[PDB]
């Protein structure tokens, strides 16, 4: 629906999926009724990129209608969620840089020196790096 | 008629007295022309006390003199309150005479001596001050018994039993004033508030609000005093459990178009949160989902002319905040779900 045009009912749907992925396990292996789904959709790192995934499809809806603050608490909880994958801090460090730059901005440089992919799904690895800008680490090094 | 202002105004004088510790002079003498006179009182309450220039007057001359001392400062002396209190000015006087412990032992004994004779006067056409007395301890007993082996604190606190008497106090209270028209009833309604603890005025207040006519001007006289002053209704609407305000609310339709804005303001001061899936305040005063969804349950299992007014008000402020149909956006759109 974003590549259609339609604010509202994009974040509606992203909002929708982040309620699904905080609001029930998907590894609930504790009865085998099927032929279930046994590694690509059971990875841990699967669901934290794929939340921090979500989280940041929604907040830069939040940007495109202007509701800025929604957005930055979305990015802020991308944050918390998948500090070692960087397209969560471009988009916060923008947020902040256009709003309150200087000590949050810093703050989260350090955050990331502190902290400097293994098995992902396909789908999802095709979305991060389709929705991701290319001008990341040119602004990260800002 | 003018006989009787020197006469009434002496006794008051002589009763606010007689409770202050300088008791050091009086005598058999004093304490004999005391109760002489609240004989002489209690004989006119009898007499021509009903419907009459009469009552008037001295309800002007009581209600004049309760308000020219008010009750603040100097003394918060009771005086006799009413003119009921008229029939029964002597029983206080003599607690009061028995409280004060700087009175003389001779004093008290003839006191104590023309109160309690005996059973030698057992056959008396008036009923007498031993009478009197005797029957006051047997009510105070019975009503801490009842307190302590039966009572029970109702939680629909109109229908209990200890708010239902202090409202209809300050009811009378109230109409004392507006008959008086001397000052106005906020003032009153104001000074009270200062004075006393707020939280028991304002359970008072909800249970006043309901009870009707006993001639509605008491209501009618808060309501105005309540939409004057804001910051109470902020702590009233905030006290009070759910189902009294959605009574008071259905009562009075005065009240219901602020009450929703101070709910509707609760809500626009809340935030959600993706990882614990309850909406939740930043600062800790802000009433939390689970009592405003109490309230608005309430507010919406009421008569109709409540329940459209409350929907439509709420479906104005989900419309004002983005149509959303999904949980995590919108307070409004939370509310509306965990109503069906
Ligand atoms: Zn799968």
């Amino acid at each position: 629906w974003v590549q259609l045009g339609a604010q509202k009912v994009a974040i509606s749907e992203f909002s929708r999926c982040l309620e699904l992925l905080f609001r029930a396990t998907p590894e609930e292996k504790e009865q085998g009724a099927a032929f279930n789904c046994e590694q690509g959709c059971k990875s841990d790192a699967a669901l934290q990129q794929l939340r921090a995934a979500a989280l940041i499809s929604r907040g830069l809806e939040w940007v495109a209608s202007g509701q800025d603050t929604k957005a930055l608490q979305d990015f802020l909880l991308s944050v918390q969620m998948c500090p070692g994958n960087r397209d969560t801090y471009f988009h916060l460090l923008q947020t902040l840089k256009r709003l309150d730059r200087r000590d949050e901005a810093t703050a989260l440089w350090w955050r990331l020196e502190a902290q400097t992919l293994w098995s992902l799904p396909l789908y999802l690895e095709s979305y991060l790096s389709w929705i991701r800008p290319s001008d990341r680490d040119a602004f990260l090094e800002e | 008629m003018e006989s009787l202002l020197q006469h009434l105004d002496r006794f008051s004088e002589l009763l606010a007295v007689s409770s202050t510790t300088y008791v050091s002079t009086w005598d058999p003498a004093t304490v004999r022309r005391a109760l002489q006179w609240a004989r002489y009182l209690r004989h006119i309450h009898r007499r021509f006390g009903r419907h009459g220039p009469i009552r008037t007057a001295l309800e002007r001359r009581l209600h004049n003199q309760w308000r020219q001392e008010g009750g603040f400062g100097r003394g918060p002396v009771p005086g006799l309150a009413n003119f009921q209190a008229l029939g029964h000015c002597d029983v206080l006087l003599s607690l009061r005479l028995l409280e004060n412990r700087a009175l003389g032992d001779a004093a008290r004994y003839h006191l104590v001596q023309q109160l309690f004779p005996g059973p030698g006067v057992r056959d008396a056409d008036e009923e007498t001050l031993q009478e009197s007395l005797a029957r006051l301890a047997r009510r105070r007993s019975a009503v801490h018994m009842l307190r302590f082996n039966g009572y029970r604190e109702n939680p629909n606190l109109q229908e209990d039993s200890l708010m239902k008497t202090q409202a209809e106090l300050l009811l009378e209270r109230l109409q004392e004033v507006g008959k008086a028209e001397a000052e106005r009833p906020a003032r009153f309604l104001s000074s009270l508030w200062e004075r006393l603890p707020q939280n028991n005025f304002l359970k008072v207040i909800a249970v006043a609000l309901l009870q009707p006519p006993l001639s509605g001007e008491g209501s009618q006289v808060l309501v105005h005093w309540l939409l004057g002053n804001s910051e109470v209704f902020a702590a009233f609407c905030r006290a009070l459990p759910a189902g009294l305000l959605t009574l008071v609310t259905s009562r009075h339709p005065a009240l219901s178009p602020v009450y929703l804005g101070l709910l509707t303001d609760w809500g626009q001061r809340l935030h959600y949160d993706l990882q614990k899936g309850i909406w939740v305040g930043t600062e800790s005063q802000d009433v939390p989902w689970e009592e405003l969804h109490n309230r608005f349950q309430s507010l919406c299992q009421a008569p109709p002319p409540l329940k459209d007014k409350v929907l439509t008000a709420l479906e104005t402020c989900k419309a004002q905040d983005g149509d959303f149909e999904v949980p995590g956006l919108s307070i409004w759109t939370d509310l509306l779900l965990a109503l069906r």
